[PDB]
């Protein structure tokens, strides 16, 4: 009763239940995922339904313990997780209008049909197509025509309602202390009175923007790249000295440009790296390759697969008709019961997502010995670095001649290491600047600082200076752009995909700079050091217990992100990309437009 | 498969236990300052809970039996010692017996 006592006390019975519970719904939920039938959706949705009502009645009564009475760090960070009181705290009514505004939302954006003008009784979908059309034809008609519709139809719906999305969120977020939404994310990265290891919520932006101030020198040479390789197919379409049109780019939004290496590859008679035949022609099955990965990861000092996870794992899609979702996902149903379900085929690719997703696999071993409410990563974003840097060191030719895939005669050249490394950077270095500028410029929004009546021509001027990607049709202030991506018109963050790209460099160059490896980073491999394993391992091991700018000192050193290791990986491909730009101009004017001339 | 609750395990008490005692009582824990008066809620717990043992459960979590000798010789001088056996008796021969 030492007014912590009753915490502790507390906590315990909390944490068996919670367990408890949680796997309940849980083997209720992957149920359903691994055999879809009728009633298996009523099996598992009146399990998450005591699931949550259990949590929301812990957390309405673990607020009578006052938290600044707490000494120990540990028991005061779980309370701190559990008293959120998340939503809930409007009127009731507003909940329930919150409710609706979110479900048709996402109903508004998941069920969207657009039609030809020459044909409006049969069209499209969204999934089914309307990707294919804006990746894969080469005519700017048709481009500017899937681009333009799905943005004239499913972004003058979305405005009314993102409108009072916006200040409901608000209202929301400012009756917890907090003084807009955008902060309400933002504090996921916060840490308080560690003397020292503390990270408030402001210094996020200031990272952000101080650590995009060293990509442009790379980004630029890029884009000039890419715009002087574009001004092939579609010829006097571009100019040398404007941006792109957004309807070039390779899918809906802009997001990846990796579907442009069929025009932007370097040596176009050169085939790169590709294990897809020699694993056929060696009769090769789904428990070869999960084997294969296994291997790889206790060849590093991990522990082996629990033993329960040979049997339960629904390895290859079941033969029969049984529908099953066939997404890959890495379960934890809780109890050291861990799953992989995925619907793998013999094809390199998923070789290479069967070690990505073993990476979540083994990052959740470590940490099933903390508190149940300290079973995540550190933050939003190291369990995705964690999980890719495996598939970053299994992809190398090194480890593929070490395996019995390639021929041992197979000798690498300097141009095949150029193309890959294009075919990398178009989708690691890419993406950043579209992030970064949808991220900030949704915490503009939410903070106040940007009209109402302003927010399309704010967007765009910001798409032109930013990012280097122009609109090719005008658009007035009846339309929203961003509510036509997943992730904005979802209510789902969008920052962890930018310092991901961040924390997974600089976990390779960590690790494997105790590997003793003497080379260029991207060739650089984990196999067989047991100091790389035990330096990942006591990181892996920690989960929430530890403020996350420890988990990362344990292991670079640093007690930040930092943008060198990104740089000093593509550093070849930039001594390229400096050559072969001596004759064109690097940058863009934002003056230019596609229709005013 | 299901979950089989039959088995409980304690875990509130006052003070630790004492070598060999036993404790079976199901009296309503009280770790706050306010008296209980046998209702669960607010600092008021109740003291056995119940371990949910399921098949697909890994190691560390699945059901063990433990069984434990302990032996004392308060004084006995001739109690159940150990056993013996065989050794193919012969006859006519000098042997040592
Ligand atoms: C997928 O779920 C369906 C729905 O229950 C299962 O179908 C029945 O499952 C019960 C459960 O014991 C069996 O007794 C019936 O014989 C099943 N009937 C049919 C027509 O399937 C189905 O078995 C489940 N699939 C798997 C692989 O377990
Ligand atoms: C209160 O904090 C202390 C340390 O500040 C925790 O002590 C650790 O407890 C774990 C198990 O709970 C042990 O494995 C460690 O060895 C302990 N650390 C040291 C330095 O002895 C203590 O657990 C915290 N209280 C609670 C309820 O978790
Ligand atoms: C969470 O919401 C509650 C309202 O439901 C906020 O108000 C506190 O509620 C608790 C119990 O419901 C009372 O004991 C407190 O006196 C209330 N006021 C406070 C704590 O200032 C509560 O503030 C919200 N949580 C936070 C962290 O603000
Ligand atoms: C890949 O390596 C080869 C050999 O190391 C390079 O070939 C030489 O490149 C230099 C660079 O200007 C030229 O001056 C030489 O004339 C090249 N050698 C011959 C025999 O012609 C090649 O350039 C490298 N690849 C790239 C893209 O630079
Ligand atoms: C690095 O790891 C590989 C993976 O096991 C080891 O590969 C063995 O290498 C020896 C000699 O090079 C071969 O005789 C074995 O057949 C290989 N095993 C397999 C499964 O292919 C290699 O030994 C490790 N490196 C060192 C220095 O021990
Ligand atoms: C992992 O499993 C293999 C089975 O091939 C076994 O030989 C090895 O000893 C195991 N290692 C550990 C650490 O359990």
């Amino acid at each position: 009763s030492t007014i912590e006592e009753q915490a502790k006390t507390f906590l315990d019975k909390f944490n068996h239940e919670a367990e408890d519970l949680f796997y309940q719904s849980s083997l209720a939920s992957w149920n359903y995922n691994t055999n879809i039938t009728e009633e298996n959706v009523q099996n598992m949705n009146n399990a998450g339904d005591k699931w949550s009502a259990f949590l929301k009645e812990q957390s309405t009564l673990a607020q009578m313990y006052p938290l600044q009475e707490i000494q120990n760090l540990t028991v005061k960070l779980q309370l701190q997780a559990l008293q959120q009181n998340g939503s809930s705290v409007l009127s009731e009514d507003k909940s329930k209008r919150l409710n609706t505004i979110l479900n048709t939302m996402s109903t508004i954006y998941s069920t969207g049909k657009v039609c030809n003008p020459d044909n409006p009784q049969e069209c499209l979908l969204l999934e089914p197509g309307l990707n294919e059309i804006m990746a894969n034809s080469l005519d700017y008609n048709e481009r500017l025509w899937a681009w333009e519709s799905w943005r004239s139809e499913v972004g003058k719906q979305l405005r009314p309602l993102y409108e009072e999305y916006v200040v409901l969120k608000n209202e929301m977020a400012r009756a917890n202390h907090y003084e807009d939404y955008g902060d309400y994310w933002r504090g996921d990265y916060e840490v308080n009175g560690v003397d020292g290891y503390d990270y408030s919520r402001g210094q996020l932006i200031e990272d952000v923007e101080h650590t995009f101030e060293e990509i442009k020198p790379l980004y630029e040479h890029l884009h000039a790249y890419v715009r002087a390789k574009l001004m092939n197919a579609y010829p006097s379409y571009i100019s040398p000295i404007g941006c792109l049109p957004a309807h070039l780019l390779g899918d809906m939004w802009g997001r990846f440009w990796t579907n442009l290496y069929s025009l932007t590859v370097p040596f176009g008679q050169k085939p790169n790296i590709d294990v897809t035949d020699a694993m056929v022609d060696q009769a090769w099955d789904a428990q070869r390759i999960f084997k294969e990965a296994e291997k790889f990861f206790v060849s590093v000092g991990l522990p082996n697969m629990t033993q329960g996870f040979w049997e339960n794992s629904m390895l290859t899609d079941p033969g029969n008709v049984q529908k099953a979702v066939c997404h890959p996902t890495a379960w934890d149903l809780g109890k050291g019961d861990f799953r992989i379900l995925m619907c793998t085929k013999v094809t390199m690719d998923d070789f290479l997502t069967a070690h990505h997703e073993m990476g979540h696999i083994q990052y959740d071993m470590a940490y099933a010995a903390q508190p149940f409410l300290l079973r995540n990563g550190a933050n939003e974003g190291f369990h995705e670095a964690v999980g890719e840097i495996m598939s970053l060191s299994a992809a190398t030719p090194k480890h593929l001649k070490s395996i019995g895939l390639l021929s041992p005669d197979f000798q690498e050249d300097n141009e095949t290491e150029i193309n890959f490394l294009l075919k990398q950077a178009l989708t690691i270095v890419g993406t950043l600047p579209f992030t970064y500028m949808l991220e900030k410029w949704r915490w503009m929004v939410f903070k106040g600082e940007i009209p109402k009546d302003q927010w399309m021509k704010k967007w765009w001027e910001m798409k032109r200076e930013i990012v280097g990607v122009v609109e090719p049709v005008p658009h007035d202030e009846t339309y929203c752009d961003p509510a036509s991506l997943f992730h904005v018109s979802n209510d789902y963050s969008f920052i962890r995909y930018y310092t991901r790209t961040l924390y997974q460099f600089q976990f390779q160059e960590a690790l494997c700079q105790a590997a003793k490896h003497e080379g260029p980073l991207h060739k650089c491999d984990i196999s067989n050091s047991t100091e790389a394993g035990q330096k990942l391992f006591n990181m892996l091991r920690l989960g929430k217990s530890e403020p996350w700018t420890l988990a990362l000192e344990n292991v670079v050193g640093a007690k930040n992100m930092n943008v060198r290791p990104l740089l000093n990986y593509f550093e070849p491909l930039f001594t390229w990309l400096k050559d072969q730009n001596k004759n064109s101009f690097v940058g863009w004017s934002t003056d230019w437009s596609p229709y005013a001339d | 498969v299901s979950g089989n609750y039959n088995y409980l395990y304690r875990l509130f008490r006052k003070s630790n236990l004492k070598p060999f005692e036993r404790d079976i009582s199901t009296e309503i824990y009280q770790a706050g300052n306010k008296p209980c008066n046998g209702v669960a809620g607010f600092n008021c717990y109740f003291p056995l809970r119940s371990y949910g043992f399921r098949p697909t459960y890994g190691v560390g979590h699945q059901p063990y039996r433990v069984v434990v000798l302990s032996f004392e010789l308060l004084h006995a001088p001739a109690t159940v010692c150990g056993p013996k056996k065989s050794t193919n008796l012969v006859k006519n021969k000098c042997v040592n017996f």
